[PDB]
DNA sequence: TATATATATATATATATATATATATATATATATATATATATATATATATATATATATATATATATATATATATATATATATATATATATATATATATATATATATATATAT
DNA sequence: ATATATATATATATATATATATATATATATATATATATATATATATATATATATATATATATATATATATATATATATATATATATATATATATATATATATATATATATATA
């Protein structure tokens, strides 16, 4: 017993593992070059959607999850924030009432849900412009978040999940972390990438 | 893919395509040598067979749901589009609520799919005789719900 | 392809060509090894057989439509071209209206296909006896409709 | 239940998926080089017809669809615009009366149909010259679209679908988005393509 | 029903489709290299005859067919022009009387037949020199086409279809579209071909 | 990976993927040549089979633990998340304590997992009838403890 | 340089010319020896690639501005000169105000660019039909402003 | 350069000569070292290819203009020189007017090119049969105008 | 040098410019011969690589300081100039105090930089909405202090 | 490597890894060509087979030793760590003394391993019931000694 | 068609030359091979024990990394399947006729 | 016979057009939804392996020593002798081809007119 203690996260190689394994599978479908281009496009899409949104959200929110219900038993919070990013924002398929009802049914305190919804909104408005405009300039809090987001969702109908998928960021270009203004802070991460290839003779 | 009513053809199609996927999976790069050996070939064949069997056994409920939704559409003269839409709705309600009961009440999903169908819920339809008829979505929604509970014997 | 009256030869042609397509499909690249295995070969054979069977069972109505159009044209002595055209018309009207009833009245399709046949709709034909004759398109169009509804017993 | 949330769209790889899968299938018919040329021509045609017409129309209309009948239940609108681009334009096989009758029979408000038809006219005249000339210089609206399109269709006979298929763009060349005048705006999309291969050492 | 709307025409790949499929069939007869040369020569002949004559005539006549009897029910016009190219020209097997009688028997207005015969002659004289010399310098019209062509055909006996098949263009070389004079206009078609291979690394 | 109830398909999946890993292991660089030889191929196949058999034989106890946790959750109306969490707890406690007995008392692990489940230990849950219920974590923890010893007949 | 529509050719041109500039930079005088070494050559290649990649990534906004200016001009029938000038204005206002918001109100820039366009603000243009038309500068200026605010959804 | 009908040869000639120009461009002085590297070589190759593709795409209109001018001249038995001149005229009128509509009415360009053709506008040509014929420049100039408007369907 | 956001391009630029400086250093006068030697060339390459590596590893702290200063400015609507000035201040206070702790108390540096910012410490800023706001220099200086201590967890 | 109970998996693992080592051994550089030859391949296969057979036949004694050490620890409730340590002790004493008898008396090795086990020779262990127990190392050391002699029938 | 320039080719005798071949012996130089023994050099091998460096194996536990496998749900990327309709593309299949192309069948003359 | 031409004509199927239309399947959109996967997170827990340590042992192998001996082959000598080749010189003589002469022609190209 007690074999090991695995850790599941984005480890600066999930890109490569994904590309490699899927390439290996698809060579038996496409031939070399087609499989190459295919896995390239597949990972690019997966990156620009899932990484850019969900991973940034998870990294931002993890400390608050630990403060509130510090435990391995935070998985319900993770699925909650996932559905928040998907079901409510970018789709307006459900009102805050649904989530709060569901997770108090799942045993989560209400104000916790309200707080998490507030923060995920406060950061998602920074990530995607469309939500930032739909909510406008309102700081979310467990006292005002439910009413505001419920107004926003009911004002709109259910949007097709195509909005949640790709096109949202596709149509609108954004400031890079390689710009002036508020895009001059993070490339440190990418910076390492550069160093890496130089050391590998690349 | 285009709409095709389920038949044994679908079973065999899924079977063979799973054969291709598995032979791709095992020999991650050495697909050819793996393809040449008949033993791993038998193994992959049996695996794809088992997987097809699994997928079949976990689809009959959705099949019955689509059946009863088709019946309801026929008795209420609903065009194919909304037939498929209500099929999907019944599938959703049986999955998330009837079988697993995720923590959400019925009428909540009811109003959710109501907003899904709005534009607002009493659509007027012209039958083949030219007699226009109107139907409330929420009513026929609530109709198939109870009828569905009759199916599972809830 | 040139015209060929339906017969069992056509069945077998379709069967073998589907065999080729399926062996192409399963072994997406490794077609050779898949061709060497007898078991997947049996599976592909049975699949192609079932596919032919489906395609056959869903074609008899079209055959009956072409038959009655042939009878009507023979009764009106019409050159082959328009016989085939009216066969296609009967196919269209039974498919979109009689069976699935996409939302359109019959007379709408009637006038559509009329504009299809314009150039107006009373063409002159010279029989083998030298006696010229004339027939109205819209008349025979409606004429086969009633004959068609007689078939399905609508 | 609720396995996933799929999204169906042109994801900058459908070219590769199409080419690869059909190449794999056909190599058992042609051999390598012939299958290669075959899939090349096939995707070329499918691109320059379906992409250039239908996908541009869909990307233009999607926001208006969400405005009008914002829902997942917009599939009737999609099939409507498909039939409009095919059955009425480029073929003159059916008049506006047919579509409006059919879709009100399917439960669609008529003026909505008229608006959508007006807009698809206003954009197809931009995409295809021949339709722009058949309609001339008249802005369509749900007040006048039906009369004008009925005049145009009745003026013409049922045209052969050989027009709608390929020949339309084949016979007449158009201004590229790589030109002066009104061809100086979109290559941004294509631009990315170039960058991509440069990064791949291609 | 209403599964799809197929369009049958030359799509810059019928070359490859023909070559590939017949190669696949004939490998089981001749072996690789023999089947290769066989399909190469077969398609070359089919090209230089059927394409160069019938497809050019079809592309010329299609618009006028749509003007005259705009319909999908234009097939009788097509078989008419086919017989005209084969039975009357290049063989002198029948006089205009036979075609006009047969097609009015089939329900075609006479002056339509005369006009179509006039135009197909007016272009066939441009395509093939021998027919141009047989008719001389007379612009055909529905007022004079019948008498002219009847004189030309009755002046000749029935000619062996070997003329109509291959030999006609085989014996006499013509000005290429890669020339000065009246051969300096069309290579755009071939031009695209070249560009294509350069993009394929070919 | 997504949740999948254990079935023969899982056995076969593990089998084939271990085949790939082993053919990778033997021919560290010359994977192709090793892939070509049928004898080493037979050896690798049999090794993968043996390893799958090992992994299967050394998993049934965890399966029994997951079963009893499922029964307990079913009788106590617990959402899936905590069902899986308690499955994991039961696996841990049987492994480290019941089978190998690493040197630690039971109630110590009990309090450890209690702090694991805190936020405190009496959660409120809403059944399908709308009737809220409350359950103590430490109680049901201790509850499945006894039932666990009942299984192994400790 | 003459006006050329953006294209991949632009990307590659910028790439190569930056290559020349960088090979000039590194070997400040000993350009030949640095040109002879393939390693520093690969380094310079990747550097120029990165610079082009950046310049592409940070140009799409100005591109969309030019796009919407083009659409508006086409709708109001202006000769190319003022179309380019309004593209310039749109980029100005999005850069200084929309993105970084240097300390200046919108209407201030509006009047600034107005005096830029004066001579005097309702210009007359002769369309291709011979119908003269007039348009106010300040009006369409404010018009494209709101349109621009719509794009970023400001 | 001498008159040479457009052909694939032209495409390849432009391609290779642009290769030479680009390799001249990048290595402004160190052309040799740049010529030695295969990577920048691939870059330059793809650049020249893209440039040729651009130039090809932007020439079909002028080509069709030359085509219809050739057809008209053949119809009116005009010597090659004036055929080329009218080709150039059609290119001009489509470019400046039909595509971008620089601010000038058609008839103005017509009279411009009329003075271009004077010496005065009814030129007499002796056909191959010895039959002299006369044609008015202004007439045929107008003739190709309407014909041109038909091509683009203007 | 003008403001440029950090990026991989900066890494490469530092790399190449260090190459130039090193080749200048080694062959003090006969730099040409050293430039011709490939071995010393590899040595210089690896040297410049290690140099960039050092410089990068010794920059992340100041970068994070600039980041948090950017966040504070964003929440307090500060013009760019003062944002950069506070970035520099945070860099100074982490360097001299948090890392090495030269002999000076926090409030001493605080008042030093305050006299740096005087003219006196409550500046008026007019946001994009036209609403003027005021912020105390000393307050936010104290604010980023504790905030900085939070980052390094000091 | 992690602990794994001896089973056929171990046999096959050693077998294949020795295959890799041998194919590396024979073709010191030309590993590929040797890898392609099936005859030398059969040779290497049989060699690795014989090698595993040797290694197996030379391990049964150590297996029996570890078995009896396990039994003794079971009767004296000793944690796994010291179980493995005593297994190693027993293997040492059987090898160096019982089989080959290197020149050393038993009690000498006994005191050697005693100094190995000090910190000092009566360790206290708290059983699963909470009842602590103490055991003298030297006693059980001598105890497994004689028991070992009983096995070998010395 | 006419030159000249040399490139080869086919018809009969001299070069240096090597292509060799033989056919006869004699050399030196060498590649090997024996036949007896002697070295040094290194290739393994066995004998006994000792190191070091590794390759695995086990014996207990502990890590990180990973391959999977579950157990709960949630994503993303897909692979199919369905339910509704619509495309384009192509696989066939009809229904009428027309081509070319070639696959075989039906009237006399050559290979 | 099988197969190829030189005319006329079928049927048959191989494709290709020329229109209309099916059904089927190949993909692709368009929305809703499954189900099965391929991965990826998110926590918890296994199990099995790939490694890495953390101690103690094995066996096995790879090398290296530390002595003694083999046998085997790698070379090198020590002497006598072969045999086979690599050349070389001796003399005589063929044939073959590779270049150059010594005449007469070709044909073929490289040029030049």
């Amino acid at each position: 017993g007690r074999q090991s203690h695995k850790k599941i996260d984005v480890r600066n190689d999930t890109s490569t593992r994904y590309k490699g394994k899927l390439y290996g599978i698809f060579v038996n479908y496409m031939g070399e070059k087609y499989a190459q281009q295919l896995v390239e496009n597949m990972y690019s899409n997966y990156n620009d959607v899932f990484v850019e949104i969900y991973n940034k959200m998870h990294n931002a929110l993890r400390p608050t999850l630990v403060k509130l219900a510090g435990a391995g038993a935070t998985f319900p919070l993770w699925q909650l924030v996932n559905e928040a990013i998907y079901a409510v924002y970018l789709t307006h398929k459900e009102t805050a009432s649904f989530l709060v009802t569901k997770y108090v049914a799942r045993g989560v305190p209400a104000m916790t849900v309200k707080t998490l919804l507030a923060e995920v909104g406060n950061q998602l408005k920074e990530l995607v412009p469309a939500v930032a405009e739909q909510i406008g300039s309102v700081t979310l809090d467990h006292t005002n978040v439910v009413s505001t987001v419920d107004n926003i969702v009911t004002s709109m109908p259910a949007l097709p999940n195509s909005y949640a998928g790709v096109l949202m960021k596709t149509k609108v270009p954004t400031v890079t972390p390689h710009y002036a203004g508020t895009g001059t802070f993070s490339s440190m991460e990418s910076a390492y990438k550069a160093l890496e290839d130089i050391e590998r003779g690349l | 893919r285009r709409n095709r009513r389920l038949s044994s053809a679908s079973v065999y199609r899924y079977y063979l395509k799973r054969i291709s996927m598995n032979i791709g999976t095992t020999g991650h790069v050495n697909g050819l040598s793996i393809a040449g050996n008949p033993e791993i070939m038998r193994a992959i064949a049996r695996l794809s067979e088992q997987e097809t069997y699994n997928w079949v056994t976990d689809y009959a409920p959705s099949h019955l749901a689509k059946e009863v939704v088709k019946q309801i559409s026929g008795k209420y003269n609903i065009p194919g589009a909304y037939q498929g839409l209500l099929m999907a709705f019944a599938e959703k309600v049986l999955a998330n609520y009837i079988l697993d009961y995720k923590g959400e009440p019925l009428v909540e999903i009811h109003h959710n799919f109501l907003w899904e169908l709005m534009q607002g819920f009493i659509y007027t339809f012209v039958r083949k005789d030219g007699k226009p008829v109107t139907v409330d979505m929420s009513k026929v929604l609530t109709e198939i719900e109870d009828a569905l509970f009759k199916l599972v014997k809830k």
